[PDB]
C-alpha cells in the first residue's frame, strides 16, 4: 500500500499532467504502469537509477536520490491518455504498488452550440428519449428529477474526418408526461436550440 | 549493500 | 590505498538430501562483514563486523529479502545449466557468482565486475565496459543472448557505479578505525638444516592488514627467485594476516643473503639478514 | 566438471610459548568441489570443539576454508589436521611444526 | 500471446467452487495471483517461485492455489463468498532479483447471494432526430441497453458489418435504474454519430450489439423466464433518406 497524490485530476488537453509516490521503505526498482477500463495495467516505463528516464513517448519518469521517492510526468496529453496510473517499489523478489491516480481528460471544444434533440426509436413505438449535445466542455451535467428519469454522464465523440469532437448526455423516462424542456433544466445550460 | 537489481536467470 | 567491495555466493546441488545449499557472504577489503547461510537457523543475512551492526532494522530486512532473491535465482539456475550441459539430476554440481566495485585513493569508482561460474570453471563474465559479455563456450551464448535482450548489464551498470560505491565509501567512513587501519609486519627470521652443507632461512611475516605484501630474497644485492618457496597468504584468524618466504641456501652463506619486505604499513622497505 | 586438491596449511595465531594459551589453525584452500572434510587432532584423536569460516572462492573459482581451536601448546603434544576431499583416495594428515 | 486469463467472466452463486485459470507460455518464471478493488488497488492474493510452491499474500483468506506445472497458476476459491466479487489479475515475472511485473487481461468475478435477479440486456436504438440533421448537418444514434443485472456488458456499435469506432462514445460506468432497492438493474447508452449524408444513404445498415455476460447453460432455474445465459442482444437500424 503506497502513497500515490493525486488520487484523481481532470486536466485540459495539451496541457501536462504530474503525479508522484512516496514510500517509507527504500526501493531498488520503480515502475510506472497505465491500466484501460476493461484491461490490465502494461507497463510504461522501468527505472534503475536516479536522474530522468525519458519516455517511451511523451512521458518522463523520475526515481528520488533516497529512494523513496518517484514521479511521472505526461506532457503535451491527448485524449487517449485517459485512465488509471499506478506506480509499483520493488523489493527483490516482490512489488508494491500505489493506490493509483485516474486521469481524465476535458477535451478541446471548437464550435459549441448546445442543443437538445428528441430521438425516436427504430422499432415503431413512441418510447423516445432526449439528447443533450455539442455544448461546451465548461458545461456541466447534472442528474435529478426524482427517481423515474435517467440523466446520464457526458462523453466525448470523436468524428476525426470532419475535425470534429463533441459532447452528448442522454435522457429517458419510463412511460410519463417527462418532455425534453422538463429534462435538464436542472444542469447549468447555456443558451441553447429547441424544437 | 547487495544488488537488488541486474541479477536474472541464466 | 585503492578499496573495494565484493559479494561472493555459491550455490550447491545436493540430490535426494533435498533443496541447494546457498552461501553467501560479503566482503570490504579484506574484512568480511556480512553472510548469509541457507542451513544457519536465522535464514537472515547476518552481521560479521561490528561497524555494519548499526545499521537499523530496514538495513537487514531488505538485504534478507534480496538474498534469498539471490538464492531462488540460483536455485532455478542449477536445473537450467543441468539441461545445457544434458546432464542427469543425480550428480552434485556448483554455480558461483562473484560481484562488486573499486574505488581509488580519492574513493572515485575504478571498476566494476560480475562474474559467474558453473561447475569450476568460466560461464559468463561482464566485462569492464559494463555494457557487453564474455561467454566461455556454447552453452554459455545463450545466456549471453538472454541477457542482451533483457538488457540485465543496464541494470547492473546502475548499481555497479552508483549504489555499490555509495555504500562502500558509507562503509569506509563508518568503520575508519578499522578498515582504513595498516599493521605493519612484525618480522624475523629462522635458520634451518636440510643436510651439513644446506641450509633453509626462512623470511617471515606476521599480525598485517591488508592481505597485499611482496616478500622478496636477494643475493649479494641481485635477487634470486629459483631456491625460493613462497607461501600462499593466510589468516590468522583475528582479521591479519600471515606469510613466509624460503631459500635453499649453501651452508656459511647466509650473510650474502638479505630478506626484503613491502607493505603499506611500511614508510621504508624493510630488510633482514643473518651477518 | 572440474576437480582441485586442497592445499593445507596448519600454523598457529602466535608465536608458540610453552604453557601459554593459543589458537590452532588449518587453512584448507585451493579446492574444487566444496565438500571437505577437516578435523584437528590431538595427539591423534580428534578436538572436539572445531569452529570454521564461512565459505568463500579466489579469483579462479577455488574454494578456501579456515578451521580453528583455542589450544594450549605444550612439549610432548602432537598436533595435526586431517583432511579428506573427493581428490584425495585416504585422508591426508599434515602435522604442525611451530619451528618454521 | 502472452498471459491468458480464464474464465474472463463468470457469474456465480454463494457456496460455490471456483477456479481461474492463468496460463503463460514463455517458459520458467514466477507468478501471482492478485486483486483490484476500487479504494484498495492491487492486493495480493498468492504467490509461485516455482511448481508446488506457493506462498500467501495480503489477503489469501477463502482462497487457494496451485502450480503442477510452470505454465499454469490455479487461483481456486472452495466456497465463493460475496465479498470476493472482484476483478482478478495474473501477473508475471522473470526469475531474478528487481525484474518487473507483466499482467494478465483480468477475470472479472460476480458472486450473488440469489441467482434469481440475474437479467439480460434490452437493447434498443433511436434514430437521429429531423431538428439536428437541419441544425448541424449531423446525425447520432443512441443506444439503449436497459434492466441487466449484473453489470458484465460489453457494446459495440456495427456499420454494415464492421465494428466501429470513430463516432461513438459508450457511458464510462452504468446507471442505476431502481437505487432504491439494492440489487437494482442497470442501464447503459451509448452514441454513434456519422455525417446527415450517411444515414440518409438507404443502402447503410447500423447495429447496436450488448455481449452480456451471465449464467452458464448448466444452471440451475426454475422460474418463468427465459434463462438469463451469458448471452448476444442486439438492435438494428437502416438508413432513411429523409
Amino acid at each position: 500500500q503506497l502513497n500515490q497524490s493525486p488520487q484523481s485530476m481532470f486536466i485540459q488537453e495539451g496541457e501536462d499532467v504530474s503525479m508522484n509516490c512516496t514510500s517509507s521503505s527504500i526501493f531498488n526498482t520503480w515502475l510506472w504502469y497505465k491500466q484501460d477500463p476493461g484491461e490490465g495495467p502494461v507497463l510504461l516505463i522501468a527505472l534503475y537509477k536516479a536522474g530522468e528516464l525519458t519516455s517511451n513517448g511523451r512521458l518522463t519518469a523520475q526515481f528520488g536520490i533516497t529512494r523513496k521517492d518517484s514521479f511521472l510526468n505526461i506532457s503535451a496529453s491527448i485524449p487517449s491518455d485517459v485512465g488509471i496510473y499506478f506506480c509499483a517499489g520493488g523489493t527483490g523478489n516482490q512489488f508494491y504498488f500505489g493506490t493509483g491516480t485516474s486521469l481524465t481528460v476535458i477535451p478541446n471544444i471548437q464550435n459549441p452550440d448546445p442543443a437538445v434533440y428528441q430521438l425516436r426509436d427504430s422499432k415503431s413505438s413512441d418510447k423516445s428519449v432526449c439528447l443533450f449535445t455539442d455544448f461546451d466542455s465548461q458545461t456541466n451535467v447534472s442528474q435529478s428529477k426524482d427517481s423515474d428519469v435517467y440523466i446520464t454522464d457526458k462523453c466525448v465523440l470523436d468524428m476525426r474526418s470532419m475535425d470534429f469532437k463533441s459532447n452528448s448526455a442522454v435522457a429517458w423516462s419510463n412511460k410519463s408526461d417527462f418532455a425534453c424542456a422538463n429534462a435538464f433544466n436542472n444542469s447549468i445550460i447555456p443558451e441553447d436550440t429547441f424544437f | 549493500e547487495l544488488a537488488g537489481i541486474g541479477i536474472l536467470t541464466v | 590505498g585503492s578499496h573495494s567491495m565484493r559479494y561472493f555466493f555459491t550455490s550447491v546441488s545436493r540430490p535426494g538430501r533435498g533443496e541447494p545449499r546457498f552461501i553467501a557472504v560479503g566482503y570490504v577489503d579484506d574484512t568480511q562483514f556480512v553472510r548469509f547461510d541457507s542451513d544457519a537457523a536465522s535464514q537472515r543475512m547476518e552481521p560479521r563486523a561490528p561497524w555494519i551492526e548499526q545499521e537499523g532494522p530496514e538495513y537487514w530486512d531488505g538485504e534478507t529479502r534480496k538474498v534469498k532473491a539471490h538464492s531462488q535465482t540460483h536455485r532455478v539456475d542449477l536445473g537450467t545449466l543441468r539441461g545445457y550441459y544434458n546432464q542427469s539430476e543425480a550428480g552434485s554440481h556448483t554455480v558461483q557468482r562473484m560481484y562488486g566495485c573499486d574505488v581509488g585513493s580519492d574513493w572515485r569508482f575504478l571498476r566494476g565486475y560480475h562474474q559467474y561460474a558453473y561447475d569450476g570453471k568460466d560461464y559468463i563474465a561482464l566485462k569492464e565496459d559494463l555494457r557487453s559479455w564474455t561467454a566461455a563456450d556454447m552453452a554459455a551464448q545463450t545466456t549471453k543472448h538472454k541477457w542482451e535482450a533483457a538488457h540485465v548489464a543496464e541494470q547492473l551498470r546502475a548499481y555497479l557505479e552508483g549504489t555499490c560505491v555509495e555504500w562502500l565509501r558509507r562503509y569506509l567512513e563508518n568503520g575508519k578505525e578499522t578498515l582504513q587501519r595498516t599493521d605493519a609486519p612484525k618480522t624475523h627470521m629462522t635458520h634451518h638444516a636440510v643436510s651439513d652443507h644446506e641450509a633453509t632461512l626462512r623470511c617471515w611475516a606476521l599480525s598485517f592488514y591488508p592481505a597485499e605484501i611482496t616478500l622478496t630474497w636477494q643475493r649479494d644485492g641481485e635477487d634470486q627467485t629459483q631456491d625460493t618457496e613462497l607461501v600462499e597468504t593466510r589468516p590468522a584468524g583475528d582479521g591479519t594476516f600471515q606469510k613466509w618466504a624460503a631459500v635453499v641456501v649453501p651452508s656459511g652463506q647466509e650473510q650474502r643473503y638479505t630478506c626484503h619486505v613491502q607493505h603499506e604499513g611500511l614508510p621504508k622497505p624493510l630488510t633482514l639478514r643473518w651477518e | 566438471m572440474i576437480q582441485r586438491t586442497p592445499k593445507i596449511q596448519v600454523y598457529s595465531r602466535h608465536p608458540a610459548e610453552n604453557g601459554k594459551s593459543n589458537f590452532l589453525n588449518c587453512y584448507v584452500s585451493g579446492f574444487h568441489p566444496s565438500d571437505i572434510e577437516v578435523d584437528l587432532l590431538k595427539n591423534g584423536e580428534r578436538i572436539e570443539k572445531v569452529e570454521h569460516s564461512d565459505l568463500s572462492f579466489s579469483k579462479d573459482w577455488s574454494f578456501y576454508l579456515l578451521y580453528y581451536t583455542e589450544f594450549t601448546p605444550t612439549e610432548k603434544d602432537e598436533y595435526a589436521c586431517r583432511v579428506n576431499h573427493v581428490t584425495l583416495s585416504q585422508p591426508k594428515i599434515v602435522k604442525w611444526d611451530r619451528d618454521m | 500471446a502472452g498471459i491468458t486469463q480464464s474464465p474472463r467472466h463468470k457469474v456465480t452463486e454463494t457456496g460455490t467452487p471456483v477456479t481461474l485459470r492463468c496460463h503463460q507460455t514463455e517458459n520458467h518464471r514466477y507468478m501471482y495471483w492478485y486483486r483490484q478493488d476500487p479504494g484498495h488497488g492491487l492486493r495480493l492474493i498468492h504467490y509461485s517461485y516455482g511448481v508446488k510452491d506457493t506462498d500467501k499474500g495480503e489477503v489469501s483468506d477463502g482462497y487457494s492455489v496451485s502450480r503442477s506445472k510452470t505454465e499454469d497458476f490455479l487461483l481456486t476459491l472452495e466456497s465463493a463468498t460475496s465479498s470476493q466479487t472482484s476483478v482478478y489479475f495474473c501477473a508475471i515475472s522473470e526469475v531474478g532479483v528487481g525484474q518487473p511485473q507483466h499482467f494478465g487481461d483480468g477475470t472479472r468475478l460476480s458472486i450473488l447471494e440469489d441467482l434469481n435477479k440475474v437479467f439480460p440486456p434490452e437493447v434498443a436504438v433511436f434514430e437521429p432526430s429531423e431538428a439536428e440533421i437541419s441544425h448541424t448537418q449531423k446525425a447520432t444514434l443512441v443506444c439503449l441497453a436497459t434492466g441487466f443485472y449484473p453489470d458484465h456488458v460489453e457494446l459495440s456499435w456495427w456499420v454494415n458489418g464492421k465494428e466501429v469506432h470513430s463516432g461513438v462514445c459508450t457511458d464510462p460506468q452504468p446507471l442505476k435504474e431502481q437505487p432504491a432497492l439494492n440489487d437494482s438493474r442497470y442501464a447503459l447508452s451509448s452514441r454513434l454519430r456519422v455525417s446527415a449524408t450517411f444515414w440518409q444513404d438507404p443502402r447503410n445498415h447500423f447495429r447496436c450489439q450488448v455481449q452480456f455476460y451471465g449464467l452458464s447453460e448448466n444452471d440451475e432455474w426454475t422460474q418463468d423466464r427465459a434463462k438469463p445465459v451469458t448471452q448476444i442482444v442486439s438492435a438494428e437500424a437502416w438508413g432513411r433518406a429523409d
